[PDB]
RNA sequence: AGACCAGGC
RNA sequence: CGCCUGGUCA
């Protein structure tokens, strides 16, 4: 039945979930448009830990004896303490970083962090790290500009869909949201410097692979998600080997089916 | 009469003749199939014009084979008669049962009784001949006949015409 | 319509990539062509078999082949192995 | 509020289990039966009644019944069903079938 | 709009659609008691002008009918009062990405 | 052996188009009929020898196709017929969209 | 396919118009009469009487003959008859719709029975859907049973309008077996009950309204009402309904060519009776037969139980069951079916075969076949697989040249000499490397499937890698499983660009992985691993020397 | 595969209404005054008159000869002679048809000059009148507007009979000799 | 070719 | 469920 009922979807050429009609049934695959075979459960740091630690790790004051960047890390650290110019990049970039934390716990309010989302970056920094063989001795050689510009100037490339118009580019924006927080989240200036002590050269090579690695990720117009979905229900569904409610394969006959007369029919109020 | 009609065919071409001088093999085959074909719809094509400019469009691979097919647009001279059309031509073969007159691509014959009364046929002649007052029609004879009706046929057509109205008959 | 179906070069909005369907179909599609004893475009290394081939002559994109592709309303887009990025 | 419960429940099924399904392919599926209108289930009664190709929903569950009254309102089948073209015996509008391939006479000199 | 407590006689009511251009609304008190659209579960949704829409058509390469449907009967189809053709944006968070945004269109 | 119903869902699923059309036509039925381009039936009289072809009825004899489908689909076709339904076949798209 | 060239150009179906059968066309297409029931014997002489099956149409005894269009059973379909009904019958399945039409439309004259006029019906023609109109118009004059000549306007409910004429009253109708009977209300009482001739039926929807057949979901050209009724009948051709000869003298025909030899029968004693001693009302009670033998023909699981048992008891499959669901035409013969080109025995494990190899029997491997196309890049090796014979292995079984011509290499008294000529096609064995399907029911992933790389061993077993084992969800207790091999260059393609194993390995049912380590070579590998396990030299130095990507670097 | 023509009508099953083709200016369908270019506009019917015909084919098969040797790299019974060649050079030879478009057209030709067939459509052009008329009255040659009237009665009413006569005066006067 | 029964995972 | 082998029925 789930085969039958969707075999006609699959995503058109224009990033869209439709059928044999041309009815869109989803208009952009999955709300992502990512290819499920392309993703992995990363953490979103941005969410946990108590608003104290938020700070110690994401915030950074070039006006400040100690909440600067130790020139010990930055190859420009003292020439820059104090620079208001920079201080605004800076905080610009902390003002965001902030905004995605209200964000999330608004989308995800479990606190759970932990998501399914294209472009594995935990990994694709620790080979930039033995790659080139960065020791977390001597200082960097990134401008603070280097960093927050070349980050935000990521972003503009990760495309999903490339409409030249308002209502399609801004369902980019949308598609990509999520992951973005995930990207500030592990190119926020301290975080690049501190604990993964990058180069120019190591930085570069890491958003190189980010863009390649995430255009990869994106589901190929092509695709025929409706026996695809289907069968990755379907088939759990026969490894079903079997707090009193209407358990599993019944239940799910009953669903599927749109039953009014439910064996359970509960109700919890909070 | 003769017209010059818009067309377009389909030609299946083999992965063989897939090189450089394609669009050269294409066009002739285009003539191959078309230059002197016959429709009832378009009756006798005779000449593919602009040669040059012969349209091929790109040319989609069929999917089992790897025969691409390419619809040829191009333009030619064509010319189908039609019955109460008139034009004159020179008499071809001619019996006891009427003359076969030829215009153009196409041969019209007139019935022995689709003429007037005072030509008669005489058989004793060389060549074969139809007598008159003061007219004989034979082989070389140039005539001008008004085609009655029309039969479309395999890769032909024939037509049956009179030379019984006015200012009809030899010239 | 025609040609009101055709959308421009320009104006072009599908993935600029190879969708992995097209690639996998013009390497099956330019081998059985092969296969046919039509003209191969590179220099056979002393290759012999056809998709060995194929995929050959698509690593130098000499592949004189357009991939059209159709949008859910019947208009489509004109693209060329020579264009299109061979991720994969 | 639906869709966002249907989907809930689903989930919850498979859940129940200690398996593991992205998203995307419950959601696509508690999408389909919600897009239309309201609750359409994925039964001989709901999603086989829709405005599909008649060839299609022919294949399942109510083959001959659905064909009679197919011509009796003399249906128009599109032929863009997955099932249609398998019915016929032709390429069926999927991944590998989702476009057309053609030679470039043009570049196809230039080439040599 | 109108508020009745308990009902309105099949008398009454057949005297609403009979004014045009002009439209007129039924709602129950117990119905209004709380805001359905405050729920955990409903996203907000959103109107379209008639060039919005005609947008959002012309951006997809759409014809009208394949648009996901919301019932004119539909509680918040009411709530904001849509009307046969009026179309809505449904704007709601996703585990996939943030935010996910998708249309409805009133049967 | 048998390639059956949740076979052909996999190389749907796959989007293996081509091999999958192979196994149903080359593979088993895959029958050459003509048709009428004028009424949706295998009418026609192809007579494949000297190229007579015609189609009394609909009467034609110019405009007739020729096309491949399962001999399976053939006789859906002709036993349809037979209970009085009219399952036309047309070479050419029409009504757009 | 399908042999023999054809000068007629070949195209795709794009469109499926569904209609009905004019009576006209029905003789139109027809090319044979069919007046006769029985067979053929021409009075026991064997051949076919212009009677049934064949009075022109189509043949048997492998006799060219079908209208001289040759050919003769394969490469020539059917050839339609058709058969003169003596009288009007209805249309087993239509029954339904033939039925809540006249409560539609009113007898006598013919026509709606609420028109612009009534609002509430408004409302029901502006719902574009030939399905929703027809079953909400159906909805509203289903119940008003009278044929308003005068209705009130869009103005005063005094002022009366007037439209058609004859309120003949409507009479409600009740479906009985395969007749439709109807009760007229009279008051001053009592009713009137009267059975509804298909005589009649068919006439008042022959008169109904241009506008009005669409109105009701139906088709000027396609679908009109007056054809859910059938008057003349189209006979299908002996392939529809083959014979089945056991040699010579003996018989073999169909169930079906039984129904018609029924329906004809009780059709010709009707006329017989309408030209004869017509006892008027004794007519009628065989006019019913016809009505059913023309409706189990089509249709033989109803309602009115008479099944209509064949003598012997056995049902009698109507054409409907022939297409039913399951082991049935459309789900059962076109949405699957057998295949050429495939193979099954039973699966064993074998940890020495990388993961996309599968180990393929010698058996099989000189059964299966594989088409290939005489190249200059591979005529040499291609015309020592052919001397090679069917026999030896890498070989090959069958050449053919471009004159569409089979050469049975195992019987040809030219086997050993041939040379290939570019462009023909010599069918050779599976060899190591061919891209095949493999599979294991029931199929449920999409990875139930996966391209492996063939490679020939001996023994009658699959032998497939282990961990490629939970994709298929196969163990080796007796498990069997199946083996596709591919056939044109484009197909093979297919596989191993998108269906070979390494690819299925991430599964997108779940993002992760759909393959790993089991068993042994689980265990082992925990074992090998523990601190307190170390290994010397001699062993070392073989275990380096199988990972056959070593660099050779103790 | 024959070869289809610009204009795809709507064959919905019911094909019977095949009109009759007379001089009643009721050609085929596929010759209507409204056809289509292959650009897809529209353009009047093209009616070449005899002779005119025989310059538009030699003009094509001599343009041909040309681009067929681009690539080749990598007075009456007079013209008989000179066609026939431009024919075995340019032609399919086995097109015996041509051969026969071209004596015929060649003999009953009019006019020899790219100028004289200039001005003779030129005039003729200025009637308003129907491309199958304007052809015959340029092929046919008349000396009373009876003779051409009756001829071509698809005329009659179009056009007075001394208008006609003036028309079919200045076409013996360009009808070039021999 | 089919309807029943036995078996197999 | 689906797939396969039975044979068995005469
Ligand atoms: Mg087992
Ligand atoms: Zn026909
Ligand atoms: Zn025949
Ligand atoms: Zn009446």
């Amino acid at each position: 039945r789930l085969v039958k009922a969707l075999e006609d979807i699959m995503v058109h050429y224009d990033n869209t979930t439709r059928n044999s009609l041309g009815n869109v049934i989803q208009f952009i695959y999955g709300e992502d448009g990512m290819d499920a075979a392309h993703i992995e459960k990363q953490s979103l740091d941005t969410i946990g830990g108590s608003d104290a630690a938020f700070e110690k790790r994401y915030r950074v004051d070039l006006l400040n004896t100690d909440h600067t960047l130790d020139p010990s890390l930055l190859e420009s650290g003292s020439e820059i303490l104090g620079d208001l110019k920079l201080q605004v990049l800076l905080d610009e970039e902390y003002k965001q970083l902030v905004k995605d934390r209200k964000f999330l716990r608004e989308v995800f309010v479990d606190g759970e962090a932990n998501w399914p989302l294209p472009v594995n970056i935990r990994r694709i920094i620790q080979n930039a790290q033995q790659t080139f063989h960065i020791d977390h001795t001597k200082p960097s050689d990134l401008t603070i500009k280097d960093i927050v510009l070349g980050v935000k100037d990521l972003q503009e490339n990760l495309l999903v869909l490339r409409g030249k118009n308002e209502i399609i580019q801004n369902a980019q924006r949308d598609a990509v949201t999520l992951f973005c927080c995930l990207l500030r989240s592990r190119l926020a200036t301290r975080r690049v410097l501190q604990e993964y002590r990058l180069t120019k050269q190591a930085f570069d090579w890491v958003l190189s692979n980010i863009e390649a690695q995430f255009l990869r990720s994106v589901v190929h117009p092509g695709e025929m998600v409706g026996v695809l979905a289907a069968q990755s229900i379907g088939e759990p569904a026969t490894q079903m080997t079997l707090k009193k409610v209407t358990s599993g394969v019944p239940r799910l006959k009953e669903i599927l089916n749109v039953a009014k007369n439910m064996k359970t029919p509960s109700l919890t109020v909070y | 009469m003769f017209f010059i009609k818009d067309l377009s065919l389909n030609i299946t071409l083999h992965p063989s003749f897939f090189g450089p001088r394609m669009k050269q093999y294409l066009k002739t085959k285009l003539l191959e199939e078309v230059e002197g074909s016959c429709t009832g719809k378009f009756g006798y094509i005779l000449c593919v014009l602009d040669y040059d400019n012969i349209d091929i469009q790109r040319g989609r691979i069929l999917p089992t084979d790897g025969s691409a097919e390419f619809n040829v647009k191009y333009r030619a001279v064509v010319f189908k008669p039609f019955k109460g059309e008139v034009v004159d031509g020179t008499v071809v073969s001619c019996s006891q049962h009427g003359f076969e007159v030829q215009v153009g691509p196409m041969k019209v014959f007139v019935t022995k009784h689709l003429m007037p009364q005072d030509l008669t046929f005489n058989a004793g002649s060389n060549p074969p001949s139809y007598q008159s007052s003061e007219d004989v029609i034979t082989i070389k004879s140039r005539i001008r006949v008004k085609i009655e009706g029309c039969i479309s046929q395999v890769s032909s057509i024939h037509a049956i015409g009179s030379i019984k109205e006015d200012y009809l008959g030899a010239i | 319509t025609l040609k009101e179906k055709a959308i421009p070069k320009d104006q072009r909005a599908t993935t600029p990539y190879m969708t992995k369907y097209e690639r996998a179909r013009i390497l099956g599609t330019r081998a059985l062509q092969i296969s046919m004893n039509a003209p191969v475009f590179v220099d056979l290394e002393g290759e012999t078999d056809p998709l060995r081939i194929a995929m050959k002559e698509l690593a130098e994109k000499k592949i004189p082949l357009v991939i059209r592709r159709y949008l859910p309303d019947g208009s489509f887009e004109d693209w060329s192995v020579e264009e299109l990025i061979v991720d994969l | 509020a639906g869709r966002a419960a249907l989907y809930k429940e689903v989930y919850n099924v498979i859940a129940s289990d200690g398996s593991y399904v992205n998203y995307r392919h419950m959601a696509l599926l508690v999408d389909v039966m919600t897009t239309q209108g309201g609750l359409t289930s994925v039964t001989r009664h709901g999603f086989n009644r829709s405005n599909t190709g008649a060839l299609m929903r022919c294949s399942f569950e109510e083959t001959v019944e659905i064909l009679f009254e197919a011509g009796a309102s003399a249906e128009l089948d599109d032929c863009r069903g997955v099932s249609e073209n398998v019915i016929l015996g032709q390429m069926a509008p999927i991944g590998t079938g989702a476009f057309d391939v053609m030679i470039d006479e043009e570049s196809l000199v230039k080439y040599m | 709009i109108f508020v009745y407590q308990n009902n309105i006689t099949p008398s009454a009511m057949k005297l609403v659609p009979s004014i045009p251009p002009a439209t007129i609304e039924t709602f129950n008190e117990a119905a209004l008691v709380v805001n359905i659209t405050h729920h955990e579960l409903v996203p907000k949704h959103i109107r379209l002008s008639s060039d919005e829409k005609r947008e959002l058509l012309k951006r997809y390469r759409l014809k009208e009918s394949q648009l996901p449907r919301i019932q004119r009967a539909d509680p918040v189809a009411l709530y904001l009062g849509l009307k046969r053709g009026e179309v809505v944006k449904i704007i709601r968070k996703s585990e996939t990405s943030g935010r996910y945004a998708s249309y409805r269109i009133c049967m | 052996l048998r390639f059956g119903e949740m076979e052909r869902d996999c190389m749907i699923a796959h989007g293996a188009a081509s091999f999958l059309k192979e196994r149903l036509m080359e593979a088993s039925d895959a029958f050459r009929v003509h048709i009428c381009g004028i009424c949706g039936l295998m009418t026609v009289i192809a007579k494949l020898n000297h190229n007579q072809f015609e189609c009394k009825g609909c009467d034609n004899k110019i405009d007739i196709y020729q096309i491949h489908i399962p001999y399976a689909a053939k006789l859906l076709f002709q036993e349809l017929m037979a209970m009085n339904i009219t399952p036309r076949l047309y070479t050419d798209r029409s009504r757009d969209f | 396919v399908g042999q023999q060239y054809s000068s007629a150009p070949l195209r795709t179906v794009k469109e499926v118009q569904f209609g009905l059968f004019s009576p006209e066309e029905v003789r139109a297409i027809s090319v044979a009469k069919i007046r006769f029931p029985e067979t053929m014997d021409e009075t026991q002489t064997r051949a076919k009487i212009g009677g049934l099956n064949d009075p022109r149409l189509g043949s048997i005894d492998r006799n060219l003959k079908c209208q001289t269009c040759q050919e003769g059973m394969n490469e020539c379909p059917g050839h339609f008859g058709h058969i003169d009904l003596a009288k009007p019958v209805f249309h087993v399945g239509f029954i339904a719709k033939i039925k809540k039409v006249c409560e539609c439309v009113c007898m006598h004259c013919g026509k709606l029975l609420l028109d612009e006029h009534n609002e509430l019906m408004r409302q029901a023609l502006a719902i574009k859907d030939s399905k929703k109109r027809f079953a909400a118009i159906w909805t509203l004059c289903k119940t008003k049973m009278v044929c308003e000549t005068d209705v009130p306007s869009e103005d005063d409910p005094t002022q009366l309008v007037s439209r058609g004429g004859c309120g003949n009253t409507q009479p409600t109708i009740r479906k009985d077996g395969l007749k439709l009977v109807g009760s007229w209300k009279k008051d001053r009482d009592e009713p009137e009950l009267r059975v509804l001739s298909t005589e009649e039926i068919l006439n008042i929807f022959k008169h109904i309204s241009v506008k009005d057949f669409t109105s009701l979901g139906f088709n000027e050209v396609f679908s009109r009402p007056e054809w859910m009724i059938l008057t003349c009948l189209p006979v299908p051709p002996p392939p529809v309904r083959p014979s089945i000869s056991f040699n010579e003298s003996q018989r073999g025909e169909d169930d079906l060519t039984f129904k018609l030899a029924d329906i004809l029968k009780a059709n010709i004693s009707l006329e017989t009776l309408e030209h004869n001693g017509a006892p008027h009302h004794a007519i009628e009670e065989a006019e019913s037969l016809l009505q059913f033998h023309v409706a189990t023909y089509m249709d033989n699981d109803i309602a009115g139980q008479p099944q209509a048992l064949q003598k012997s008891g056995r049902p009698v499959k109507s054409i409907r069951a022939r297409l039913k669901g399951k082991e049935g035409r459309i789900r059962g013969n076109l949405m699957g079916k057998r295949v050429d080109f495939s193979a099954r025995t039973v699966i064993s494990g074998d940890p020495n075969l990388e993961l996309d190899q599968v180990g393929v029997p010698k058996s099989i491997a000189k059964t299966l076949t594989y088409p290939e196309v005489v190249t200059p890049y591979n005529i040499d090796r291609l015309t020592q697989l052919v001397r090679n014979g069917p026999n030896e292995h890498p070989g090959a079984k069958y050449v053919i040249r471009d004159s569409g011509d089979r050469i049975d290499l195992r019987y040809s008294k030219r086997a050993g000499d041939i040379q290939l000529q570019y462009g023909w096609k010599v069918e050779r064995h599976i060899m190591d490397n061919d891209p095949v399907l493999f599979n294991r029911q029931p199929s449920l992933h999409k990875m139930s499937m996966m391209a492996h790389r063939v490679k020939v061993i001996p023994y009658s077993t699959f032998r497939l890698n282990l961990s490629v084992t939970s994709p298929y969800n196969a163990d080796f207790d007796g498990d069997e499983m199946n083996l596709h091999v591919p056939q044109s260059e484009e197909t093979r393609a297919e596989l191993s660009q998108l269906c070979a194993v390494p690819l299925q390995i991430v599964s997108p049912q779940s993002n992760k992985p759909c393959m790993g380590i089991v068993q042994d070579t689980l265990c082992g590998i925990r074992k090998l691993t523990l601190r307190d396990t170390f290994i010397e030299l001699d062993q070392v130095l073989n275990m380096l020397y199988w990972v056959p990507d070593w660099d050779g670097v103790i | 595969v024959s070869t289809s023509t610009f204009q795809t009508r709507r064959r919905r099953l019911k094909k019977v209404e095949e009109e009759e083709n007379a001089a009643t200016l009721q050609l085929g369908q596929e010759f209507q005054l409204k056809q289509i270019n292959h650009q897809g506009e529209e353009e009047e019917l093209i009616a070449l008159n005899l002779s005119e015909a025989r310059l538009v084919i030699k003009e094509a098969l001599v343009e041909r000869r040309r681009a067929f040797k681009r690539s080749q790299k990598k007075t009456r019974e007079k013209e008989l002679e000179s066609i026939d060649v431009l024919l075995e050079q340019t032609t399919g030879g086995n097109n015996k048809d041509l051969k026969n478009t071209m004596q015929y057209l060649t003999n009953f030709s009019r006019f020899r000059d790219q100028e004289t067939v200039g001005a003779v459509i030129q005039l003729l052009k200025s009637t308003g009148l129907h491309p199958f008329e304007v052809a015959q009255l340029g092929s046919l040659a008349c000396d009373t507007a009876d003779e051409a009237k009756t001829l071509i009665p698809s005329l009659n009413n179009k056009i007075s009979d001394d208008e006609l006569e003036r028309i079919l005066k200045e076409l013996s006067n360009l009808e070039t000799l021999y």
